[PDB]
């Protein structure tokens, strides 16, 4: 997780191009053939202009900005299955699957109207476990990783 | 980018160029340096052809990159159609 600075960016140099760059990065340090050798004439070529053309210097940043976020998106999208996360996300959190917590809420309501102790934590998460069964939701997976939270003591 | 940030020194003109040939590259260095910065966009008698050379194909590419990268007759016809 890095950071910008401002107190020591150079003048002449915009802000707009300044976060263009800490994106591009940034993917790569995350992200641990032909886009790689090829920026690195352009940048040496740059090395050898006698003058800082501003004009320039944002013509080599947004092709290096756009193919990284062309690969990028290759990845968030058709590998790694965007679509199939947020149809899970707007089921459980948006309350998109609302078949699934009437029954919850018909089992789990008279252990919260009373004010909440250190054990109703886990009183719950089991309800809700009974209740994905009892829609005849049968699936370990996407399962576990739903936890509901009590925030209590504070 | 057009109206201002050239001015055509009327001191510094060498009597070999015609007053007329001074406004021909003042005219291509303009429309080359507008090409770059705001379009967002890289690329004696021989002498007079050697302005209009560089004047009938800098000029005849900054149409058409001022057509099809932005459409600039669409809009006209377009801003007709409903301002007018």
């Amino acid at each position: 997780q890095f950071s910008l600075r401002v107190e020591i960016l150079p003048s002449y140099i915009p802000v707009r191009v300044a976060e263009k760059i800490l994106f591009v990065g940034e993917s790569v340090q995350m992200f641990e053939k032909n886009q790689e050798d090829t920026f690195a004439a352009e940048l040496h070529r740059l090395k050898q202009q006698p003058l800082f053309s501003l004009v320039d210097f944002e013509q080599v940043v947004d092709r290096i900005r756009s193919t990284v976020a062309e690969h990028l998106w290759k990845l968030m999208v058709e590998e790694s299955d965007l679509l199939g996360q947020l149809k899970i996300i707007k089921d459980f959190y948006l309350l998109g699957r609302g078949e699934l917590f009437q029954a919850f809420i018909d089992t789990a309501q008279h252990m919260l109207k009373t004010p909440p102790t250190a054990v109703t934590e886990h009183d719950v998460n089991v309800a809700f476990q009974q209740s994905a069964h009892k829609v005849l939701l049968d699936d370990d997976n996407l399962l576990p990783l739903l936890h509901l939270t009590i925030e209590y003591h504070g | 980018l057009w109206h201002d940030k050239y001015t055509l020194r009327k001191s510094m003109i060498p009597s070999f160029m015609t007053m007329d040939q001074s406004r021909k590259v003042l005219l291509i260095g303009k429309s080359i340096n507008f090409l770059h910065q705001v379009c967002h966009d890289q690329t004696e008698n021989a002498f007079q052809g050697k302005i209009d050379a560089a004047y009938f194909e800098t000029s005849k590419y900054l149409l058409d990159v001022l057509n099809k990268k932005y459409s600039l007759l669409d809009h006209m016809q377009a801003m007709r159609r409903y301002l007018l």
